[PDB]
RNA sequence: CGGAGAGGUA
């Protein structure tokens, strides 16, 4: 359960719903660690009746001694409360205190949520539990075919997009000398140029690389030729990001009415138009790692000639036994022509009789090819070959 | 040690008894399936009945071997669709929820082959399954021998299992959507198009409403012919003129013969529809009951759709005097706390005083909100304004018992207010903000404590309930009714439980379903 | 087609030995030994046996005399 | 202001001026690892202390 | 392209009233569109013959019993709605229900005009007991479309008949039950097809199949000028 | 695009999604107006003034307006990116009031209640009351239906405990846990327990012969001698303990 | 008794948007005919759409060409919105070849005499290099409704050519259909209504021919109901 | 693949 000292240090409303709710918190937006290791929250210092823009990072125990006004205090002039009586918190409990007795102010109205929870709009209208499911489902969103900004947002989308590394941010300002689907080349401004000639700045963009959740991540160059850029702006939108704004899902037209019972509990009815627009359409990337092994019967070889297979399976492969990049395959088709040298030619008479009767090929090498697992399909987009020294570099390598 | 591992004899309990001829998939709602049907994806069926399909294919001569059957099914030719329709003509399937906490947790259905990739569960059964539609996945099994199939049909199917095996009473009650549709359609108004005329049975009620000439709601005299069970089981057709509403007659079309009209009048709530289904079961039987349930589901959904009952933000109503009552509450607590600093009240004293003040304020706010709801719509008859059941969608939304309660719609428009703090004690200052209005940062922070506490409580109670079910099953499982009568005139005194002045439960409820141990006499 | 078991419940009040006897009836018209006594609607043998027992055509006495019959022919 | 900003301004309804912008949201990891791997002229966290 | 036409319509009739007309297959979205257009045609506007104005032996009343019959005016008003009358001549014709003596006053007691047929042989409309055992109703049977309340006509006519001549609602539509359902069908790979099944019940003047087919003819002729 | 059950709102308390719907309706209404003017090719001054009005909406809100941006090209690109609605930034506990949302609805020329009367494209009759329609930001969670379907009749077989397990080319069966056995037990369900434990779960010879019987065209199973029973019988017998098969 | 609805002025708000009105419509036929026509139009109208795309340089959907500012995926997603019509034959192969910098638009496509680009300012992609040149072959064919990426591959049993790009073909020429029933005034009788249909289409079908097609399909459907075969 | 340890979901 949440102690009343988690205010502005960890998010009270974001935590997994499994057997470890409350054990796994998320850091607040403004929270940070002190040199010792205890957490602190920024707070505006209130001089006597003036709330200075100066910030002090009050510690967990430091918050206890002091009295802190709520982030919803209304301030005019140079930082004076419009209220002689202001909501405050001294030990974790609320109170109403004199405007000239407060010690500190919350720097922001949003300084008590995680980044996951901060994005939810109208958070002040949901159930705490329900908004907790909402925050936990924020994370589980998958990047759609296009990034679509949320028409109703919180304004932290830009901060999250920039701070996370999925966004190619312009390191040094300049004018974009070159834009392409893979590279961005910035002719850096001379005032930011270094002694000698550091010349241009090149941002190579990750394009269709498997994330750890098998979700495709790629970066779209949002800028165009000759567009001036300054330090700290977006050169290319990452996955689930549009114009430097975090774009988790997509905006749908919605009508709230129990249309012919197809919305019974929380079930949602979708228009065929959504499928037409290919929105909410997701790319997913699998990895099928085929490793050649060194065995006691012979070191395994990656070859394009596989026994006991037809020409159709071989027709998607190159001469090196690896499928073409860009071929449409389905569960069962051969990707990598792995064969294990069958150094053991002696077998039971049953096996020999079966292979003779069934008409299967008999060789001193056994098939080991990695076929597409049944249930997955798609198009091959990457082939990576890892070859340690001492092994010949084949054509694909 | 090989005698016993965990949890015992390995092959009769955990671990882990995974079984073939079964599947698992997320569930969607199909409001067109009849109560004995479940919508099952075509691929799921095709891979659940491959042996039966092979048998049929080689039976028709369409395949000469298992290899030909494999090719024939994998090529997805149009012929296998007829084969699968044949093997699924009436072959039922068993759906079980991932946790089965009561007997109904597994039930049979007739599978209807559907497009998609989710199991279309009957909407009215999901309440019995104690499931929802949130990504939770149901599991299908196929009782695949004849005798298992008949065990499924006679016992497993939801048609034969409609009452809870815990207290009797139907478990197949309309829950949230169809009940909203019925509550809307059976409501009355004080003035609408089509008011006052006389119509030849519900025939003309349907004809006139579906013309859009007469509103669904109108004080209308209709000559209805209702059937009553009398004598040794005969039906008497009593025809009389009844003061009803057009929608109520249209609904009366649903109810089969042999039921009174005392059920399909009045605004139908969830308890009212519970009563209707219970009476139908206890008066006609099961077949009229199942047909009535399916038809009333269809009609409730259809007229919920035609209603367009929608939830916005102007529908939820903020009482005009809520802030006034609040400000009175702060004035009172200010006086009390001034006495506290005056040393006039002890800590517990003013604590309880403030708690009572805020409870009274919450009660007043809820009363004002509900008073605003109950007659939010006022309509003239021929010049004078009249109250009547509010057209307000949020009022039907919970008054029908669709979803929510007076507490929940009380905490949306009015304050959810007082709640517990860490150490489980009530906060001095309630959550004075609604959800239609905003929540202050500290208010939401405080509210989060309760939600976290509830979620932890939920997880722990799920685990402990599983354990308790286990121990009780272990202690009770070796107990089977095996004799019809032992002649034991011994019994128990069995009385209506009454605490204080209030009778908590009626002896009428208890006595039902028991057998007397003596011959009861009259009280005189 | 009839998938509800109320008539079979009324005919056989136990409605549980009902399952066993209907299952046997289904078992031996599914495999040779007897043939359906009710017109087939492309139905599985389960429901044709159920419709047989609904009509009062199949009852415990009738089924047991019928089965003892097929034995005294199969020894003969 | 920002060039990316001026491309699509997302309208705000905030009514309290935001003193102190949102800090770098990975400051915890960067702070930890820089404290761990930097040089220390004294006994302070990192390889120097070890 | 190619279009899928829904051949092989099946029909199931109960008496000459209760028709279940099943048809398969209709393609996606066409089933319910056809159903709704048909029901609107059948309900809202079809030619028919119904009673418009009636004669009360005394003053017109809606809240008093019949003068000399222990049955109410409302119940005869309701019975005459269900009267199955088919006018083969000019539209607005007088019908005389003059029956004396005790017994159940039914359709047969009304005179026959020779162009006004009563396909309903027995339809109870009154019950005469010995108070005077005589009833004399002068009613108008007229042709119209759909359904017409009496209020609409009485407001539309500046001339009012003398008290005793009371305007009665007209059930012009020969079909009294109209309902339609669309259930999932299946043809080969596609399982998005839908069967359309329509349940209709007539007053008995015309066969339900004839009513629905002439309604379809009406709509097709409505579309005669828009088809190549 | 989307129809949502209005039952989930008044019970699960998340009326925030309704406010999101109204505000998104207003925003997409502003987007529709600006898109119409783009198709109308209105003067750049018209777009500037309308957008300034839209951003100026609300009291005490600090967002600052043009003309500080470039006169034409930046304004043109801003409108072009805005033709699909105004992205609205709402601080979580410092956000928009209902009055401001309704003001945006007026500026969008759309109903002040966020409710406009639909017509059911099925029938084509307006619903008896107007309903709530807007724009909602919806997230496709990673729980995809393709990732949740798995069904089998044959396939992978394990050792020690004979039951379908492992692999994703054909994933194993469902854990027929003791709770399911208990649910069958509470019902008079007896046989289905026998198949789900004996003949289609563990015994390899029984599974093979029973699959053969089904392929033969008949749903066949014979109780006979339960194989697990025989195994446990021999197992106890090896303990020098004889198990008698006495019948009651 | 029943008059017959007649075509009256079919105004053109734009190429995409048009108003078609039917003046002499009897009582109880306004909303009925409106729903009829709207359902027919949104459900079943012939339309020309892109199905197969062959970009010279790239090998698959997710492989991005050098020189362009857009992924091949986004190029396909823009190709979906190509407003094209063919009326001389059912299936045609458009060809596009453009080098140099600038926005590659639909107008640059090498059009035949039987193919019309009713939206010749449709920005296909952006070429951002002088050396880079884009070479497209686009298959445009007639169809109805919506054909998601799952079916024509069964008409060929896998795409034997590699580098072929498969696109969800949305043949629906219409995107908005709305009907309004208004009290029409004419000397004949007293109660008749204008049926005014707004139709936003992709500019590839004439409103007159569209309504005629819808009516013909509806008449073919009502053929069975006029004459019940049993 | 037999059973334990860990994250995530429901």
């Amino acid at each position: 359960d949440v102690h009343p000292t988690h205010y502005g240090r960890v998010c009270p409303i974001e935590t997994p719903e499994g057997p470890n709710i409350g054990l796994i918190n998320s850091l607040s937006v403004y929270a940070q660690t002190n040199e010792y290791g205890f957490l602190e929250t920024p707070y505006r210092k209130v001089t006597d009746g003036v709330v200075t823009d100066e910030i002090h990072y009050l510690s967990a125990i430091e918050e206890g001694n002091y009295v802190i006004a709520q982030a919803n205090s209304n301030l005019d002039e140079e930082g004076h409360f419009v209220e002689d009586l202001v909501t405050c918190r001294s030990k974790g409990e609320s109170s109403l205190f004199s405007r000239d007795q407060v010690d500190y102010m919350d720097v922001s109205t949003q300084q008590v949520v995680s980044v996951g929870a901060s994005l939810i709009p109208f958070l002040e209208h949901d159930d705490a539990n329900r908004a907790l499911m909402g925050a936990n489902m924020q994370r589980q969103a998958v990047p759609t075919l296009r990034a679509d900004k949320p028409l109703v947002g919180t304004g932290m989308e830009r901060a999250v997009a920039v701070d996370s590394g999925v966004t190619a941010v312009a390191k040094r300002g300049g004018v974009v000398q070159y834009v392409d689907a893979s590279r961005i080349v910035i002719k850096v401004n001379e005032d930011e140029m270094y002694p000698g000639e550091a010349g241009i700045d090149i941002y190579n963009l990750t394009k269709y690389t498997r994330s750890n959740q098998n979700t495709c991540i790629n970066q779209m160059p949002c800028v165009s030729l000759g567009e001036p850029v300054e330090r700290g702006d977006v050169l290319a939108d990452g996955p689930s990001t549009d114009l430097g704004e975090l774009a988790l899902g997509q905006n749908m037209r919605v009508a709230f009415m129990p249309w012919n019972g197809y919305n019974f509990e929380d079930s949602i009815l979708v228009s065929e138009r959504v499928v037409q627009e290919d929105r909410f359409t997701t790319i997913h990337i699998q990895e099928l790692a085929c490793v050649s092994r060194d065995t006691k019967l012979g070191p395994e070889e990656i070859t394009a000639d596989i026994p006991n297979v037809g020409e159709a399976a071989l027709s998607k492969l190159d001469e090196s036994g690896i499928v073409y990049i860009g071929a449409e395959v389905t569960g069962g088709d051969i990707l990598v022509g792995k064969v294990t040298p069958k150094g053991e030619t002696q077998l039971t008479p049953e096996e020999k009789l079966l292979r003779a009767i069934f008409g299967e090929k008999a060789s001193d090498v056994k098939d080991s090819s990695l076929r597409v697992p049944n249930g997955v399909s798609g198009t091959v987009i990457d082939v990576q070959v890892f070859t340690r020294d001492g092994v010949e570099k084949d054509k694909r390598a | 040690d090989m005698i016993k591992g965990k949890q015992g004899r390995f092959r009769q309990n955990l671990l882990g008894k995974r079984v073939d001829y079964s599947g698992r998939s997320v569930i969607t709602v199909g409001p067109y399936l009849r109560l004995h049907q479940c919508g099952l994806p075509k691929k799921m069926a095709l891979e659940l009945f491959k042996p039966f399909i092979y048998g049929k294919l080689e039976l028709r001569g369409l395949a000469t071997t298992i290899k030909a059957a494999k090719k024939m099914v994998e090529r997805e030719e149009a012929v296998v669709w007829d084969i699968l329709d044949e093997v699924i003509r009436e072959h039922p399937v068993l759906l079980n929820r991932a946790p089965t906490l009561h007997r109904l947790g597994i039930q049979a259905f007739e599978p209807v082959l559907i497009e998609g990739k989710a199991i279309q569960l009957h909407p009215l059964v999901c309440a019995a399954y104690n499931a929802d539609f949130d990504g939770d996945q149901m599991a299908v099994h196929v009782p695949l021998t004849l005798e298992a199939q008949l065990e499924a049909r006679a016992l497993m199917m939801s048609t034969n299992n409609i009452l809870s095996p815990a207290n009797g009473e139907p478990i197949i009650v309309p829950s949230q959507d169809v009940v909203l549709g019925l509550y809307y359609m059976t409501r009355d108004c004080v003035n609408a198009k089509g008011e006052g005329m006389v119509l030849t049975g519900p025939k003309e009620a349907e004809r006139l409403y579906r013309s859009g000439l007469a509103s669904l709601h109108a004080r209308v005299k209709v000559r209805i012919t209702e059937y009553e069970k009398d004598a040794n089981g005969e039906l008497v057709a009593k025809t009389s003129l009844k003061d009803t509403t057009v929608g109520r007659a249209i609904l009366w079309m649903i109810v089969p013969k042999g039921l009174p009209y005392s059920i399909v009048n009045q605004a139908l709530g969830k308890k009212a529809i519970s009563k209707m289904l219970n009476t139908c079961y206890r008066i006609l039987g099961l077949k009229p009951t199942v047909i009535f349930a399916d038809q009333i589901m269809y009609t409730g959904f259809a007229y919920a759709a035609r209603s367009g009952a929608s939830v916005g933000i102007d529908d939820m109503v903020i009482p005009e005097k809520k802030h006034e009552i609040i400000s009175e509450a702060e004035a009172e607590v200010a006086e009390i706390q001034e006495q506290f600093q005056s040393g006039l009240v002890t800590a517990g004293e003013r604590y309880n005083k403030v708690i009572d003040i805020w409870a009274a304020a919450n009660d007043r706010v809820s009363k004002a909100m509900m008073d605003n709801l109950q007659t939010e719509t006022v309509i003239n008859r021929d010049g004078q304004e009249e109250k009547q059941v509010s057209f307000n969608s949020i009022y039907m939304m919970a008054d029908s018992g669709a979803r929510g309660s007076a507490a929940q719609i009380r905490q949306l428009a009015g304050m959810r207010g007082l709640m517990a703090k860490p150490d489980g004690s009530i906060i001095e200052t309630p959550i004075t903000a609604n959800f239609r209005e905003g929540l202050n940062v500290l208010q939401y922070f405080i509210s989060t404590h309760g939600a976290r506490k509830g979620l932890a409580d939920t997880a722990l109670k799920t685990a402990n309930s599983g354990y308790l079910t286990r121990r009780l099953v272990d202690v009770a499982q070796d107990l089977v009714v095996t004799e019809d009568d032992c002649g034991t005139h011994e019994g128990i005194m069995m009385t209506p439980v009454i605490e204080g002045g209030d009778v908590k439960e009626p002896l009428r409820d208890r006595v039902l379903g028991r057998v007397t141990a003596e011959d009861v006499l009259k009280p005189g | 087609a009839r998938v509800t078991v109320q008539d079979a419940v009324e005919k056989i009040g136990n409605r549980f030995d009902l399952v066993l006897v209907a299952a046997r009836r289904a078992r031996q018209m599914q495999v040779g030994g007897k043939d359906p006594l009710v017109p087939e609607e492309n139905d599985k043998t389960t429901v044709i046996a159920l419709r047989e027992i609904e009509e009062g055509l199949i009852n415990n006495q009738i089924l047991d005399v019928r089965e003892r019959q097929e034995q005294q022919e199969q020894e003969a | 202001y920002s060039y990316t900003e001026k491309k699509r301004i997302r309208k705000d309804f905030g009514k309290r001026p935001q003193v102190l912008d949102v800090p770098y949201l990975l400051s915890i990891q960067l702070d930890s690892f820089q404290k761990f791997i930097e040089q220390d002229p004294e006994g302070q966290y990192g390889l120097e202390a070890a | 392209t190619e279009f899928l036409k829904p051949r092989l319509v099946d029909i199931e009739q109960v008496s000459s009233t209760h028709a279940k007309v099943t048809l398969e297959p209709l393609e996606r979205g066409f089933g319910h569109t056809l159903g709704n257009a048909l029901r609107r045609i059948l309900l809202s506007s079809m030619p028919g013959c119904a009673v418009t104005e009636v004669e009360i032996d005394g003053v017109l009343h809606e809240y008093s019993t019949k003068e000399g019959v222990q049955e109410d005016i409302l119940e005869i008003l309701l019975n005459l709605k269900g009267l199955a009358v088919r006018v083969q001549g000019k539209d607005e014709v007088i019908l005389t229900l003059n029956k004396s003596g005790i017994g159940p006053v039914t359709a047969a007691d009304i005179t026959h005009d020779g162009d006004v047929e009563i396909v309903k042989p027995q339809h109870v409309i009154c019950h005469l007991t010995d108070e005077n055992a005589s009833i004399s109703m002068r009613i108008k049977v007229q042709r119209g479309r759909g359904y017409v309340p009496a209020s609409t006509r009485i407001h539309s006519e500046e001339d009012e008949r003398p008290i005793g001549r009371l305007l009665v609602d007209a059930c012009y539509s020969p079909v009294e039950r109209i309902a339609y359902n669309v259930e999932a069908a299946r043809v080969e790979q596609r399982t998005d097809l839908d069967k359309l099944v329509i349940e209709m019940e007539t007053n008995g003047t015309i066969d339900p199949e004839e009513a629905i087919r002439r309604a379809a003819t009406i709509l097709a002729e409505q579309l005669e000028a828009f088809v190549d | 695009d989307i129809v949502l059950n209005p039952l989930g709102v008044p019970s699960r308390m998340n009326i925030g999604q309704i406010l999101e719907t109204h505000l998104g309706m207003a925003a997409k209404g502003i987007g529709d107006k600006i898109n119409a003017m783009l198709k109308q090719q209105q003067e750049v001054a018209k777009l500037r003034e309308f957008i300034q009005r839209a951003y100026d909406l609300g009291a005490d809100v600090r967002q600052k307006v043009d003309l500080s941006t470039f006169s034409d090209e930046e304004v043109m690109r801003l409108a072009e990116n805005l033709r699909k609605g105004m992205p609205i930034a709402t601080p979580v506990f410092d956000g928009a009031k209902e009055a401001e949302i309704k003001e945006l609805l007026k500026l969008g020329d759309l109903p002040t209640s966020g409710q406009i009367r639909l017509y059911d494209g099925r029938t084509g009759e307006q619903f008896e009351r107007p309903v709530t329609v807007g724009y909602m930001y919806m997230l496709k969670l990673n729980h995809l239906v393709d990732d949740k379907m798995h069904a089998r009749s044959t396939g992978s077989y394990s050792l020690v405990t004979q039951q379908p397990l492992g692999g994703k080319a054909q994933f194993g069966g469902q854990r027929f846990g003791e709770m399911e056995v208990w649910a069958l037990e509470a019902y008079g369900a007896a046989y289905t327990l026998q198949e789900m434990l004996t003949v289609k779960s563990d015994d390899v010879n029984g599974r093979t012969k029973m699959y053969k019987n089904i392929v033969d065209g008949n749903h066949q199973m014979e109780p006979g001698m339960p194989e697990s029973f025989n195994v446990l019988l021999k197992e106890i017998r090896s303990l020098g303990i004889n198990i008698e098969l006495e019948d009651e």
